[PDB]
């Protein structure tokens, strides 16, 4: 339900994290 | 590119897809193809550990729930958010070789797309279901009204007002609580509207009806009367709610 979210919540952030890293 | 949909996927999914264009600009304006993009296998396997949880929950899901159309449509969105990492891990293998890889660049960009894309589903699934749902009560109510057509005395009024006041209040509960979720105002305002026209029908509904059961029992002269202002209530009240289910159901 909102666990389901939870997740993508963090894939979201890995990927950031990730485009950030790049600079 | 359109607005996402309900803001709780708003909050998750934009802050991605900024940045997403954000690498696209850079990309292509010149200049990531000065340095180094440092080696990347970290912030890739943190993604690529994600994702592999979201696929964990995704088909938890699925092995559960009820919803047929929840069980055809979510695995699509494990494949294309898997295969988009298979992208993610190239790209790092390419820049661990050659920082200055130009196909690593596109594959990173088309990486992130893809996961964005593939979460964007998986969540539009579940959601959809969601809706799903809510239809359900709605049409639950429907019937019910139906069901006005046949109470013909004072046993069954309070025996029926005794479902349906609730029944009520539970479909209120979700629209209202469904309607703060959405990003169209027309939408959100469509929704509340025909559901605060239903909120107030209810207690006319209820009187139409007694006056029905009243002269029914009384053997006199306008039943004939009474039978239609009640019958137009559920039709104003039906034709709103298939109104709210017809909303519920928009980009």
């Amino acid at each position: 339900w909102s666990v389901l979210a939870g997740h993508s919540r963090t894939v979201s952030d890995s990927i950031k994290k990730l485009i950030t890293s790049m600079r | 590119m359109p607005v996402f949909h309900t803001r709780t996927i708003e909050s998750i999914l934009e802050p991605v897809a900024q940045q997403i264009s954000h690498l696209v600009i850079m990309h292509e304006e010149g200049e990531v193809d000065g340095k180094a993009i440092p080696d990347l296998t970290a912030p890739v396997s943190a993604v690529q550990a994600a994702v592999s949880n979201l696929v964990r929950v995704g088909k938890e899901t699925v092995q559960t729930t009820e919803d047929q159309i929840l069980k055809r449509d979510m695995p699509p969105a494990f494949i294309k958010v898997e295969n988009a990492c298979t992208k993610l891990v190239r790209a790092a293998q390419m820049l661990q070789a050659d920082p200055y890889s130009v196909p690593a660049r596109d594959y990173l960009i088309d990486g992130s797309r893809g996961i964005l894309s593939g979460t964007s589903d998986l969540l539009l699934t579940f959601d959809e279901a969601e809706v799903r749902k809510i239809i359900r009560v709605c049409k639950g109510i429907l019937e019910y009204l139906t069901v006005a057509e046949v109470v013909e005395t004072m046993e069954d009024l309070v025996t029926y007002t005794k479902n349906l006041g609730p029944g009520m209040t539970k479909m209120a509960k979700m629209i209202d609580e469904r309607q703060q979720e959405l990003t169209h105002q027309e939408h959100r305002v469509m929704l509340v509207n025909s559901m605060n026209t239903v909120k107030e029908l209810l207690p006319v509904l209820i009187s139409a009806m007694k006056i029905f059961v009243t002269t029914k029992n009384t053997k006199s002269q306008g039943i004939e009367e009474a039978l239609k202002n009640r019958n137009f209530t559920v039709e104003k009240m039906s034709a709103e709610i298939n109104e709210i289910i017809r909303v519920l159901q928009l980009t």
